[PDB]
């Protein structure tokens, strides 16, 4: 993962911001990923949330 | 807006950066296509200049706001005030990452 | 010894001043013609330039034949000299001026102590006039003879610049000079300059009086603004270059203003504080001859 | 007791220390009412700017954190050698030359680390560029003629921070009622053909002077272009025209700022299409190349300064003071220091002079000896000539 | 300028900014061109920055474009000394009779002593009670309407008899 500069995810201060960034940054998956970019083309049937 | 400016301004940070394609080759094989005149929206077009890449460039001006916006953010607490600091670097970090 | 015509050295077409440009030795007067102005809101009033100071400094007593030509080219134009008044032999332009020296002045520009075989000599009368004057070139250093590194610059632009009735009015608007360029244009003009020799040209400006000497300011007037413009380009506060359709007009800005720079750059020549004041001691001298 | 070991002898040390080669920054002015750092920073054009001081984190094996508890020892448990009590312990006073010598270590490293990716960033300075389309405003213009336009986007992206660099005044803008002398007058005033479209319609004399002089508008939007105009041709069309690349070398030609020697030019159109990872790669391999063992202090400066991540973007790169509001000003004379007003590429002087002579080797005609494209025919190999 | 005697240390007491920010210069500028009226109201001298601003924020707000263009050069040229042709007339006599004196070379006189109104300027307390005239110099074709922003009673209060 590079989410951080370097010294910044083990600076003390920034702890609230890298909490929030960890909180966001789901674990890349080729399944979850693929599907993302092929449904951009996709036809939609029921309508997405 | 008269008087909503900034956010506005946020809002075009949303505007997409690619091109309506028409689906040439689809419409040549004459393949099932409800509209009348098919057409896809192409996320982001390829990068004509020789160095420059129009759509890092674009992410870099989103930044940009960003970080004036969170600079621009007035806060209470003192940890408030030092993420408002380190989010600044996070931020120009992502442009680097995204570029 | 090469004597001194009815005209200048300048007059010699062995002392001929020429730059390179569009693949032949132009003239320098060629050149000044491709020059043209921008004048902005800023004005230049020139005012009187202080007297130099009566004092010859004294030369050393040094044993080698001092190289006082190139010291002084590359003093002025030298794309890479600094410190020029460390050394401080300027100074022995003074051995030249008393009567009846045992020194002479060669036409390489080296000053030696006694006269040599097979190296031709300015005459030492004609010398002694240019020595007792550009001497002071040696007391540019010394603080109580330091020249004005400002105001002398407005002189500098009035000559260069400056339209006949500018130049009678004694004021200019503060002019940004343009010329169609090629690739390091100003580089190679001022490395051209440098080999001039411009000890002819100041031999002739003290030596030469009356009728020979007016000749003689008109005759070359075109080379004295070319090395003033040199000078002003290694003063220019800036100096960008112009695109325009398929050609590019360099651009210094501005002339007449000394912004005192020292940090270099690749477009001129630049000065070390010391070449500040050297120039502008030489400048004083220079338009004071220049003017009378 | 320690109060003379300090006036008198610490003093000298802070002020022998404060002439030290590195201590390059101004600290303190004695005044903590009114005092602020000076905040320069690594401006780019091309991406963020690098604060030279910031919050980092990075606490340096734990040096940035104060323990104030320092002065219990100092005062009350530490001798000092003007203090005896009297023994007259002889001052020592040290050789210069060991500080002198790590300095001058230092620095030499410094330079030689810049020195492959500020190579690289000088031959690519001009290679920046902005989309540009070029409507025809004539019956037979060709391709390229025409009156060259672009985005107000792409000229916040590229165009204007290189004007704040260039120190020059925006450039006008053009409210229809303009004359092509106002505008002839904002390009010798900011060296640049590039004017901002603010209000139409743009008149005939003032079409023939962006088109002759290839000025370039500035568009808020390509909406109904020729409705911006006033085209008494009727020649002008919003379906006429040719979208093209416009390098920065092809706008700007200040001298440290942007190289644009025909040679460097001529190399780049040799060069592939390029990501900011290749640009990477290619530092990283002049610097594979010209690696040099350093002096022994030099290696122990490399190894403690870190790994070389040099995420910063350095494409025309300068150094500027921020304001702490956080705009990054504009290069004042009367306040920055000369040597910050072009970083030169980040080379040495003679390096430049160097380079100019290099340039003139690259496009010498006999080495220019890779061949372009071939005829397939077929004859007899009768009296063969290479020629 | 009334031609009185005058025992000033110094014929032009204003400061030269050798090296300064813009609102040096600007300041330096304004203030060499002397739009100040004569006033014996006593001033609020604490204030003095912001209001000299304020009228260089006036002064270039408000001049012909030629008189514009000289307030331009004069913040250009900061290093520079502008000073008027009688001024310039003192320095020569007091170089005449101390040739040893010192003076701050780089000036620039003025041939032409510029051609605009005196500002007013009475920095000290009191409402103006202006009685106006029904026509004047000036001659408005159409002006646009002028909105009156709503005053707080903390400012002025509006009784129903006096």
């Amino acid at each position: 993962k590079r989410y951080f500069p370097e010294n910044l995810e083990q600076n003390q201060s920034a702890a609230r911001l890298v909490s929030a960034v960890k909180a966001r940054a789901s674990e890349a998956d080729i399944s979850s990923i693929h599907l993302a970019i092929a449904r951009e083309v996709s036809p939609m049937f029921n309508v997405h949330e | 807006l008269a008087g909503a400016n900034t956010i506005i301004a946020i809002m075009r940070l949303f505007t997409p950066q690619g091109f309506l394609r028409t689906d040439d080759l689809a419409i040549a094989a004459n393949f099932p296509r409800a509209s009348r005149n098919p057409q896809t929206y192409i996320p982001y077009t390829n990068q004509r200049g020789t160095v420059t890449n129009e759509f890092a460039s674009r992410f870099r001006t989103i930044v940009a706001t960003l970080a004036n916006v969170v600079n621009e953010r007035a806060v209470q607490d003192d940890m408030q005030k030092a993420t408002r600091s380190c989010t600044k670097q996070w931020l120009r970090h992502l442009e680097t990452q995204f570029d | 010894m090469l004597q001194q015509p009815t005209g200048g050295y300048t007059t010699l077409e062995q002392f001929a001043f020429t730059i390179r440009n569009d693949g032949t030795n132009a003239t320098p007067t060629q050149f000044l013609q491709l020059l043209s102005y921008e004048a902005t809101e800023n004005e230049l009033v020139k005012k009187t330039i202080p007297t130099p100071e009566t004092h010859l400094p004294s030369a050393r007593n040094v044993p080698g034949n001092v190289y006082i030509e190139d010291a002084i080219t590359q003093a002025l134009f030298g794309i890479s000299a600094q410190n020029v008044n460390a050394h401080g032999y300027f100074s022995r332009l003074s051995a030249l001026a008393l009567p009846n020296t045992s020194a002479r002045l060669g036409l390489d520009g080296v000053i030696y102590n006694s006269e040599t075989i097979n190296i031709p000599f300015y005459d030492p009368a004609a010398v002694a006039n240019f020595a007792a004057t550009y001497a002071k070139l040696g007391n540019a250093s010394t603080p109580r003879y330091r020249a004005d590194m400002i105001d002398i610059y407005a002189h500098v632009g009035l000559e260069l610049a400056g339209t006949d009735a500018e130049r009678a009015a004694g004021v200019m608007p503060v002019k940004r000079a343009k010329f169609d360029s090629w690739e390091g244009s100003l580089i190679s003009l001022s490395r051209d300059v440098v080999n001039w020799k411009i000890l002819a040209f100041l031999i002739d400006l003290c030596s030469l009086e009356g009728e020979a000497l007016r000749a003689f300011k008109t005759r070359n007037r075109d080379v004295f603004r070319m090395m003033l413009f040199i000078m002003s380009t290694a003063v220019a506060a800036n100096v960008v270059n112009r695109k325009v359709t398929k050609r590019v007009d360099r651009v210094l800005e501005y002339i007449g203003v000394n912004s005192m720079r020292t940090a270099g750059r690749t477009a001129t020549i630049t000065y070390d504080l010391s070449r500040h004041e050297f120039a502008a001691k030489f400048l004083q001298l220079t338009f004071t001859r220049w003017n009378a | 007791n320690i109060a003379v070991a300090h006036t008198d002898h610490l003093s000298v040390v802070y002020a022998t220390m404060s002439n030290f080669m590195l201590n390059f920054t101004n600290n303190f002015s004695g005044n903590h009412a009114t005092f602020k750092p000076d905040q320069y920073v690594i401006t780019s054009p091309e991406g963020s700017y690098k604060p030279i001081i910031e919050r980092q984190g990075e606490t340096v094996d734990g040096l940035t954190i104060i323990d104030t508890s320092i002065v219990w020892p100092i005062l009350c448990q530490c001798t000092y050698p003007l203090v005896r009590q009297s023994i007259m312990e002889e001052i020592v006073y040290p050789d210069p030359s060991t500080t002198l010598s790590q300095s001058l270590s230092v620095a030499q490293v410094l330079s030689k680390l810049t020195l492959p990716d500020a190579f690289i960033n000088m031959i690519l300075s001009g290679g920046d560029s902005v989309v540009m389309r070029t409507y025809q405003t004539e019956a037979d213009d060709d391709l390229d003629e025409g009156i060259r336009m672009t985005t107000y986007d792409q000229y916040l992206s590229h165009i204007r921070e290189r004007l704040h660099i260039t120190n020059v005044p925006d450039p006008i803008y053009i409210t229809g009622a303009s004359t092509p002398d106002q505008i002839a007058a904002s390009v010798q005033a900011t060296h640049v053909a590039v004017v901002l479209y603010q209000s139409g319609v743009i008149n005939g004399p003032a079409s023939t002077y962006l088109r002759e002089n290839e000025v370039l508008v500035v568009m808020p939007d390509y909406y109904d272009v020729v409705s911006r105009f006033a085209n008494a041709n009727l020649q002008m069309n919003n379906n006429r025209y040719h979208e093209s690349v416009l390098e920065i070398a092809d706008i700007f030609d200040q001298a440290d700022f942007i190289q644009t020697s025909d040679a460097v030019r001529q190399l780049r159109a040799l060069m592939p299409t390029l990501s900011t990872s290749q640009i990477r790669h290619a530092i990283e391999r002049i610097a594979q190349i010209t690696d040099v063992d350093s002096t022994d202090y030099g290696k122990l400066t490399l190894r403690f300064l870190g790994t070389l991540t040099r995420s910063l973007k350095m494409q025309n790169a300068q150094i500027r003071r921020i304001r702490p509001d956080g705009t990054v000003l504009r290069y004042d004379d009367q306040i920055d220091i000369e040597a910050f007003r072009w970083s030169r590429y980040f080379l040495d002087e003679l390096q430049l002079r160097r380079l100019s002579v290099g340039l003139r080797l690259i496009t010498n005609p006999r080495i220019a000896r890779r061949f372009n494209g071939v005829r397939i025919m077929y004859l007899t190999d009768d009296d063969p000539d290479p020629d | 300028d009334k031609g009185a005697l005058v025992e000033a240390d110094r014929v032009i007491q204003r400061l030269i900014p050798l090296s300064s920010s813009t609102y040096v210069q600007r300041l330096a500028a304004i203030g060499a061109l002397y739009p100040n009226e004569f006033t014996e109201n006593v001033l609020d001298l604490s204030r003095l920055s912001t209001a000299l601003l304020q009228l260089s924020d006036t002064y270039y707000q408000h001049a012909n474009d030629q008189l514009r263009r000289l307030y331009r050069r004069m913040y250009n040229d900061s290093r520079t000394l502008y000073m008027t042709q009688r001024h310039q007339e003192l320095l020569l006599a007091q170089i005449t009779a101390d040739p040893n004196i010192l003076l701050y070379p780089y000036t620039y006189i003025f041939t032409t002593i510029p051609t605009s109104m005196n500002y007013i300027s009475n920095t000290g307390q009191g409402r103006i009670k202006h009685s106006l005239t029904v026509t004047g110099a000036t001659e408005h074709d159409t002006v646009a309407d002028i909105v009156l922003g709503q005053t707080g009673e903390d400012v002025i209060t509006i009784s129903m008899v006096e």
